[PDB]
């Protein structure tokens, strides 16, 4: 044998809840979920939480982007042949300018705190840690 | 008033024509444009699949505990895309009424103006906009290689891009929807706004 392992047991805060046929499917789905965690690196599972995060960015935003959005809206019901999505956005853009942290980020946050929790845990080594985690058999009822 | 929406839908499903004491039920959290849209459009699939036009109160109880915007009173959720996508009418007196987009499988939030007629006749049988706002380019791809759905099915991504999944096609499979969109709205816990 002559190996070195690293053998990571996190669960999901809070539980997922529930409110015949319906509680069969969550926890035949939520158990798909959590085999298919498992089969995945810490390094893999933090390399797609990060993509994920970067997805997203207010009452003055929101305000943006009512103005623009309305008057594309404006502009497509007046014409009858179709605009392109690209083109349209930056014509009002430049319009308008011309007057201008629940359960998987606790398992973000649980599993971070397990990688920094001594020993420390490295970039490299993440390459080869599997994810240890049980939530579906944790269905609230 | 949804003549230019559903004649550019070919393979159409109706699975269910719309009665009045069933628009009646939602008299409480409808509007004019989404009662008449239930008169002129049945609960079925659309756009070869794509669309579906469902029964609110499948989803209502799940994504009414989801915050969008301060002083929101209700959020009616009226149509899912084929990847388990929610699209919902919001009532809000302080921001004015409005639908969101909320794409269930990156987590974000689409604030689109309440005006129905724009949405289903001009943003819908637009490409680029399924592109462009919903993120849809994919799903003509995504069905030639997993399959095709029924109604109540979705494409679910497992594990969910939300708990550190790929978004490859490798990891697809169809499933029941409303467990999907329950199981992800209890994963995310604020849909933030989508970069757009």
């Amino acid at each position: 044998d002559s190996v070195t392992i690293f053998i990571l047991v996190i669960h999901v805060k809070p539980p997922f809840k529930l409110k015949p046929h319906y509680e069969k499917e969550m926890r035949r789905q939520l158990k798909m979920q959590e085999d298919g965690i498992n089969k995945l690196t810490v390094f893999e599972w933090l390399t797609n939480r990060k993509t994920f995060r970067e997805k997203g960015r207010t009452a003055q935003n929101d305000a943006r982007d009512a103005y623009k959005r309305r008057k594309m809206f404006d502009y497509m019901l007046l014409s009858a042949e179709n605009f392109k999505y690209d083109e349209i956005t930056k014509k009002v853009e430049d319009e308008l300018s011309s007057l201008a942290k629940g359960r998987a980020q606790n398992l973000e946050d649980e599993l971070l705190k397990v990688l920094e929790g001594p020993p420390k845990i490295d970039e490299e080594q993440q390459k080869y840690i599997k994810m240890n985690v049980i939530f579906a058999e944790d269905l609230e009822i | 008033m949804y003549e230019m929406f559903l004649f550019n839908s070919v393979n159409s499903k109706i699975t269910q024509n719309v009665n009045e004491e069933f628009i009646l039920k939602y008299s409480d959290y409808s509007c004019e444009q989404l009662n008449s849209l239930w008169k002129e459009v049945g609960l079925g699939s659309y756009y070869n699949g794509l669309f579906k036009i469902i029964e609110p109160n499948d989803l209502k109880d799940i994504i009414n505990q989801c915050y969008i915007m301060d002083d929101d009173e209700s959020l009616l959720p009226f149509m899912c895309t084929a990847f388990g996508d929610v699209f919902a009418y919001v009532k809000n007196k302080r921001f004015g009424n409005y639908v969101v987009f909320l794409n269930i499988r990156y987590g974000t939030s689409l604030i689109i103006p309440d005006n129905f007629v724009a949405i289903f006749n001009k943003v819908i049988p637009n490409q680029s906009f399924l592109k462009g706002w919903f993120d849809l380019e994919n799903y003509a791809f995504v069905k030639e290689k997993i399959g095709e759905i029924d109604f109540d099915e979705c494409y679910g991504y497992f594990p969910t891009l939300s708990m550190g999944g790929n978004e490859s096609i490798d990891n697809i499979s169809i499933v029941k929807m409303i467990p999907y969109i329950d199981m992800n709205v209890q994963m995310i816990d604020v849909f933030e706004r989508a970069d757009k």
